[PDB]
């Protein structure tokens, strides 16, 4: 998910501009739901995932808000000490405590029902147990017991009218989420929200801790520790799931890292390129970043260095010269299925070979498979989510940086060989693989483009539409599932706010029993493809002026 | 009027709700959600609570068990029982509004029941506050704020220790899964601030 917020000193023809692209995957019907609320203290417009009571994306005429997943480490695993005799108990602070337990029956259509038991300790639900070691693992969340309060914080914050009121609700949101703020006066802010544990000294948060008592968390850190900034010196706030702040530790996921190679740099370069940006240029960052290869920037200098002393007719060098002429933007050919330049295919093959010779080789099986993906891995339907720089590639980037990387290279990943030799060998592998399938004339290589599928199954793999309701888009775009823009104090209108969004395929997913599709089932689908957007209305006048229908209810509680 | 809820849809079909108190407001919201997205909402309700195999069969039994393993329903119900009457109104207004449209649907299915329901062979059931809360828990807290691989981490660490010996095994673990990396690009510039805490990275708990 990404987000850029542009304040007073960077905005052109407005005081503030917020552009948000939450990345949830692509679905039919649409992952988010558009809704305007007017009354009881509320006056809001926007769209939100699964029609939650609180709107994750929108504004209330004075302030606007948006989110990106935070990825802090707020979950730790407690290794609980069991006993072969006295089962259902666990040692905690010198006594044998009984576990909570509940029985569940799974009813099955056209099958027999299944029943099992769920166990819970003071630390959380038991994930797995090791009867050989008499150890059971409990997953402990810092937000446990605060699920409902987090939902309500996301609702109540829609009433805030400034930073002070908004942060009071951000302090109650307990999930690891980045929250963003903009207002009619051109102020902008950011908070990495959530509840984080106050761990005991010497607790390494990447690995399990004994659950017998001495490693128990001390409590939760205060809100004053949550990374946060208001009206930053830079003029803007940008995030693509990168690190909130210097020295802040990331999730403990082995596949997740915040290193020197990070895709947020792709947004930064574009916002730093121009002294000020208009709304139309802020919106245009969606289209550039959507199409940008993420590895080019990272490994082009290494490729250039290693092929610098090669002759004109060495094929390894001609592969690097093709890359050097490319800006990394992928565009479709006229056929709707191949890319105009072969760059991503070359990087993909090179990177898979480089990882197999370096990172993969230093790690024992079967953990070596965690570091082999190049990050281009997809299928015919296309990527299920965003494109990112793979873990293996982030670790390889540190390695090619030499003593300029802050990470001590305890093992030499190049195993005694000069880097340039390993780079050239991988480049030979790349030439062999690609020339075999396409031939030797690089200029007519037509390599396959990634496409995009709006799936009929939701993110859990469960149907939420029939299989024919699947929609296909020829061009894969590394962008939000929805995109929404809010512009405060436009010099070009009399309105204090202007906002736009796009919710594809459409706002309705209704299909009548006779198969008649709602009028708003798919009227946003081509707009999404073309990087278009529709206006969001807030004031009564604007709602009345654009009304297509009205329904009045009289109800009493 | 206090009993009135006005629903205006725009040219893209986006609903605006006009009401004078909380319960009426979110009743309106739930009612248009039931109009627009009933089947999606019912399948998300089954997904977040692990009741998919009841309408879809044996392929979803492991899925259902995994979902129920990953939360504790009584803890959610206790949080709902401690809300104040104004906060409770959000949740129950929303469920009541859904229910009002579901009642009309199950009464006039020939024209109002979403095709999907006939295709998959089952009909919509009524909602309670607990269901609304579980949509958010299931799709927001569980998808984006429940990540850990600490057990796998340990199995990697153990394997590195066997290959490179105890001290160096650890140093290779820190090369692959570092705790922090000072060169990472950050949303907040260093000039403004940095995180104050420092952590152990030697697995000192063993
Ligand atoms: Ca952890």
């Amino acid at each position: 998910s990404n987000m850029w917020v542009i304040g007073k000193s960077k905005a052109q023809d407005a005081k503030a501009i917020m552009v948000n692209g939450p990345q949830f995957g692509w679905y039919a019907p649409a992952y988010t739901y558009g809704i305007g609320l007017h009354g009881a203290g509320y006056d809001v417009t926007g769209n939100t995932p699964f029609a939650y009571p609180g709107l994750v994306f929108g504004h209330n005429g004075v302030i606007s808000w948006g989110s990106t997943a935070g990825f802090g480490d707020d979950v730790d695993i407690f290794a609980e000490r069991l006993s072969a005799e006295k089962p259902g108990y666990y040692l905690h602070n010198g006594k044998w405590v009984k576990m909570l337990s509940r029985e569940e029956t799974i009813t099955v259509k056209n099958g027999q029902a299944e029943t099992f038991t769920v166990w819970r300790t003071v630390h959380g639900n038991i994930l797995q147990t090791d009867q050989t070691t008499q150890t059971a693992y409990a997953k402990s969340r810092a937000w446990d017991g605060k699920e409902v309060a987090s939902l309500l914080a996301w609702t109540h914050q829609m009433k805030a009218k400034n930073w002070q009121q908004w942060t009071q609700q951000a302090a109650k949101q307990a999930l690891t989420i980045n929250w963003y703020y903009a207002d009619v006066n051109g102020n902008i802010g950011y908070v990495h929200t959530g509840a984080y544990p106050d761990r005991q000294s010497g607790h390494d948060p990447r690995l399990p801790v004994p659950g017998t008592g001495k490693w128990d968390w001390k409590g939760l850190l205060p809100f004053e520790m949550n990374p946060k900034v208001y009206n930053p010196q830079s003029g803007y706030i940008a995030n693509w799931n990168n690190s909130p702040q210097k020295d802040y530790p990331a999730s403990d996921l082995f596949a997740f890292l915040w290193g020197g190679a990070d895709r947020v740099t792709e947004i930064d370069r574009l916002l730093e390129q121009k002294p000020r940006l208009t709304a139309d240029q802020a919106w245009d960052v969606i289209r550039q970043t959507s199409r940008q290869d993420l590895n080019l920037r990272l490994f082009l200098p290494t490729l250039q260095a290693a092929t610098s002393g090669l002759t004109q007719s060495d094929p390894r060098r001609q592969l690097v010269e093709t890359l050097t002429r490319w800006d990394g933007i992928n565009l479709l050919n006229d056929d709707g299925k191949t890319w105009q330049q072969p760059g991503s295919a070359i990087l993909n093959v090179w990177l898979t070979s480089m990882l197999k010779r370096t990172v993969v080789a230093a790690v024992p099986m079967p953990f070596d498979k965690w570091y082999s993906a190049s990050g281009y891995e997809t299928t015919q339907d296309g990527p299920t989510g965003s494109l990112n720089i793979s873990v293996g590639a982030k670790i390889l980037y540190e390695a090619v940086q030499g003593d300029k990387s802050p990470i001590p290279q305890a093992v030499d990943l190049f195993a005694g060989k000069p880097q340039q030799e390993v780079v050239l060998a991988a480049l030979e592998d790349t030439w062999e693989t690609l020339s075999k399938r396409y031939g030797n004339n690089v200029s007519n290589w037509k390599t396959p483009a990634m496409a995009l599928t709006f799936r009929a199954n939701n993110f859990f793999g469960v149907p939420q539409a029939a299989a024919e309701e699947t929609r296909h888009q020829a061009e894969y775009q590394n962008r939000g599932t929805e995109n929404d823009m809010i512009v405060f104090s436009p010099t070009t209108s009399d309105r204090p706010v202007l906002a736009w969004d796009v919710v594809a395929p459409g706002q309705s997913g209704f299909i009548a029993p006779d198969g008649t599709v709602d009028k708003h089932y798919e009227d946003q689908l081509k707009m999404y493809e073309n990087f278009g957007r529709k206006s969001l209305w807030l004031t009564k006048q604007d709602v009345e002026a654009h009304k297509e229908s009205q329904e009045v209810l009289h109800v009493q509680r | 009027s206090s009993s009135e809820i006005k629903i205006v849809r725009d040219e893209y079909g986006m609903p605006h709700i006009y009401a004078n108190d909380t319960w009426h407001l979110f009743y309106g919201y739930g009612y248009v959600v039931a109009q627009d997205r009933l089947f999606q909402m019912e399948m998300a309700r089954r997904s977040t609570q692990g009741t998919v195999a009841e309408v879809l069969g044996k392929d979803f039994v492991k899925f259902d068990k995994d979902i129920r393993r990953n939360y504790w329903p009584d803890a959610i119900r206790a949080q709902i029982a401690a809300l104040s009457p104004e906060d409770m109104s959000i949740l129950q207004g929303y469920a009541d509004g859904m229910n009002a449209w579901i009642d009309k649907v199950n009464t006039n299915p020939e024209t109002l029941l979403p095709k999907q329901f006939n295709t998959f062979g089952f009909t919509p059931k009524r909602w309670e506050p607990f269901d609304v809360a579980m949509i958010f828990v299931g799709t927001m807290a569980n998808r984006f704020s429940d990540s850990t691989s600490e057990i796998d981490n340990l199995a990697l660490l153990t394997a590195l220790k066997d290959k490179y010996g105890v001290s160096q095994g650890m140093a290779v673990f820190n090369q692959l899964k570092w705790l922090v990396n000072p060169s990472a690009p950050t949303t907040i510039a260093v000039q403004e601030s940095n995180y104050p805490l420092k952590f152990n990275q030697q697995n000192s708990q063993t």
